[PDB]
């Protein structure tokens, strides 16, 4: 029922301070304990503070000395700014809640994170191109077609097909770091190649630390 | 500000258990018994797993188990199923007041098929043509030894420029997919009269064969 | 270094009745498959400390 | 508001005991007398016993030295066993109520019965395969389409289109028994020609007397 | 453990009145006034229509009249609607403290129309042609008069090996419809260049023809 979901932006140079929000859903707060977990790219976690919500607290002295945990119970809200970044912290950042009460520990509901980058070179928009299919695309009854997404430097851009219409047949590909230094991806999508001359469809890409929103429609080749 | 210790990789036949281990200090899990486990799956959420060194939360299978001997807990999976290839991580309460995480451990459910790569090919956009561009496209997926690798061609040529790949992925059917870009300028795609894409896995050696409209 | 003489049950087949007291030390059975007295998988010890 | 839906199988050989149940939906056991009644193919109604539900009886001498019924008040059963079949007790069998209290009498809500076959030539599944339109199969702006199922021994198959989507134009054919001795037939459907290239459509094979559940894909010609 | 008696189908236009009668001996129908009567349409369950040799249930219309002179009840029917055309049974309280059932009346509108045979042809499925089968199939519908039939030819020849028939039966529009099935083997299939159907109803012959591909 209760879910978690994060907030702020991240993409600033670095030596600053961050600030991240994790508003609760379902709506609990008042009771249990909240904290903030990292987890850099490829490797475990790791661990900091949390604030019970009336009193409150701090924690994981390694990176004591630089963080600021603070609830709003009214508008159920944490705030979590680290300061005076170093670029060793880009990372996915979850908050999970905590559990007290009936003991268990550990934690509990998560939130799926947010990818924080810190370094140069401030965002750039994402130029989108379709991926017509073909003759030689079809297989027979099947046929694929696809967009291409380029040059971007938020890194976790995401992709959705006709408002999220179909989940057939979707795939989105890794991206690939080329050496301009900006990322680059593609979607594609596989269907009963008969419907290729009367239905339509349209890739939404969403770029959340720009505010790029495009949605392109696909086509048959002439 | 430390850390715990866990080992990397396991692997594993499908039908049988396998046991990981999980050891720390006797200050951290020695001197107390409120560890737990997670699961991750692959760009996902960690999934809460058993609080008390054992204890599965309503809505967890009873194929896993947790024990502990002495500032060594471990974690059992009995009958192993082909979707549990994932992360484990395990968690406890040192003293000083704080938490601590362990390094996770990829699950190999020592996968049976080995599955051929399917590939596809996708020539420049007309609007990155007018814009000044060109960028070939290969694309793979559905090959269960993610080994490929990918030679770009000209009409049938190796070439070496604007090439770039990614390293394969697992999907959710435990396959694999990976892509390959080609950057070139228009010029250079209204230059050759086709070009090729090379995939070899295997020893099989799959290619595709395009051509400007 | 840890004052491991304070036990406390963690699993039950029923929870007690008022003022109710419960002393055995009966491996618990989680899952379906008999015990017989011996750890295991859903066969678990019934204290912590 | 209260139904009745019957149960249980029916293909065993002949010269032995079979069962039947009629679980009670709208929840009205304990009051009223509930009985059998049986109909060979093409000739009249029967009768068989009743049961009030605290006492109980049976009845129809002429089936007496044969017949039990039983009833699990609880979960709101009705068993019937009849034992040592002849093969001429090859019927529908509904599941009537009765009525009392207000005189009335007679019976009351029935339950769709049940093909009870009995003979030899254990069940055998069917055979499905599509019957594709094409342009003489198109009448202008309308076109049919549909489905074979063929080689069965239950006798008693069912056919849904797209989990029971449509209910226009949609055909059923009765049931051809070839010399085989194994029961074929078709299930066709006519709809507006033009959406033939954007839509689609599932015809849902469902045989209760064996598993067998085949759900098949329409589509045009090529 | 015998039966009671009825009459077999009746006639009649719309609009009129018809009365269908269900005699038996003094003990069940002389010796009681607990006769109810049911009406049944084809393949459907029955339906409850009036205890007490009269007394319409709450739901059913007020054309229907039950009566009763001696060891002999009757139904009438009023204003005869052409979707009434079912099957009537009547039913009653025979000694030996048990029930029974009369034998079923067919009743007749005396319909209208004479609709033409709607027909249509199908060719071998691909599958089934993969399957080592083929099987033309035949299809009618929307014809009043139920005394179609079908004659199966090869690409026109009438052909008498692998033929199969239904006999017509009624719609829920009050029509009929039937089907008509060729098997063949694969050869047979590939081997005419044609085939044709052909539905003779009243003097009227219509004739679908097809071809392989
Ligand atoms: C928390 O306790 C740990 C010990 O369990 C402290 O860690 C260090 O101990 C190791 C030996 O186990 C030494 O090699 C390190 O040099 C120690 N580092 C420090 C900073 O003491 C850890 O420091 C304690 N932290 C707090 C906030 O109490
Ligand atoms: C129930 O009563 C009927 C009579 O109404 C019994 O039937 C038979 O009567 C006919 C003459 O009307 C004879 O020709 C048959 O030979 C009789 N058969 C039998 C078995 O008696 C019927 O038998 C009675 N059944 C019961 C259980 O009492």
């Amino acid at each position: 029922q209760v879910q978690l979901q994060e907030s702020g932006p991240g993409l600033v140079k670095p030596s600053e301070t961050l600030s991240l929000t994790c508003t609760v859903s379902g709506g609990s707060i008042s009771s249990y304990y909240w904290s903030w977990i990292r987890q850099p790219p490829g490797k475990g976690l790791e661990w900091i503070g949390y604030i019970y919500y009336s009193g409150s607290t701090n924690y994981n002295p390694s990176l004591k000395s630089r963080v600021t945990i603070s609830v709003d119970t009214s508008k159920k809200q944490f705030s979590l700014k680290l300061s005076s970044v170093t670029a060793a912290d880009t990372a996915v950042y979850y908050c999970a809640r905590l559990e007290r009460d009936w003991p268990l520990d550990a934690f509990d509901i998560w939130g799926q994170g947010t990818m924080v980058t810190v370094s140069s070179a401030s965002t750039k928009g994402p130029s989108v191109f379709p991926l017509a299919p073909s003759s030689k695309s079809t297989s027979g009854g099947t046929a694929a077609l696809g967009c291409l997404v380029k040059d971007y430097f938020p890194e976790p851009v995401t992709v959705s097909w006709n408002s999220g219409a179909l989940t057939s047949g979707v795939h989105t590909f890794p991206a690939v770091l080329q050496s301009s230094g900006l990322y680059s991806l593609s979607s594609v999508v596989t269907v009963p190649s008969s419907s290729l001359g009367t239905q339509t469809y349209i890739c939404n890409v969403n770029h959340k630390p720009s505010n790029t929103k495009v949605d392109k429609k696909v086509e048959p080749k002439s | 500000q430390s850390a715990l210790t866990q080992p990397a990789s396991v692997s594993g036949s499908p039908g049988q258990s396998i046991t990981i281990s999980c050891t720390g200090t006797s200050s951290d899990v020695g001197g107390y018994n409120y560890v737990s486990w997670y699961q991750q799956h692959p760009g996902k959420a960690p999934k809460f797993m058993i609080y008390d060194v054992s204890k599965r939360p309503s809505g967890v299978s009873n194929r896993f188990s947790g024990s502990k001997s002495g500032n060594t807990a471990s974690l059992t999976i009995s009958g192993l199923q082909a979707e549990d290839e994932a992360d484990y991580y395990c968690s406890s309460y040192t003293s000083n007041n704080t938490f601590a995480f362990g390094g996770g451990t990829k699950l190999t459910v020592l996968g049976q098929p080995k599955a051929a790569p399917s590939v596809t090919l996708f020539p420049p956009s007309s609007e990155e043509l007018q814009a000044n561009k060109a960028t070939l496209v290969c694309l793979i997926s559905d090959f269960y030894p993610g080994a490929v690798t990918v030679a770009w061609k000209a009409d049938s040529s190796p070439v070496k420029a604007g090439v770039e790949t990614t390293t394969p992925s697992k999907q959710s059917n435990n396959k694999y997919a990976a892509s390959s870009y080609l950057s070139l300028t228009p010029e250079q795609w209204k230059s050759h009269r086709s070009y090729s894409c090379q995939v070899t896995h295997e020893g099989s050696t799959v290619e595709k064969t395009v051509a400007p409209t | 270094g840890g004052n491991y003489n304070y036990l406390y049950r963690l699993f039950r087949k029923s929870n007690l009745k008022p003022f109710e007291r419960d002393i055995s030390t009966e491996i618990y059975q989680a899952g379906s498959t008999p015990c017989n007295g011996v750890e295991g998988f859903n066969c678990y010890f019934p204290l912590q400390s």
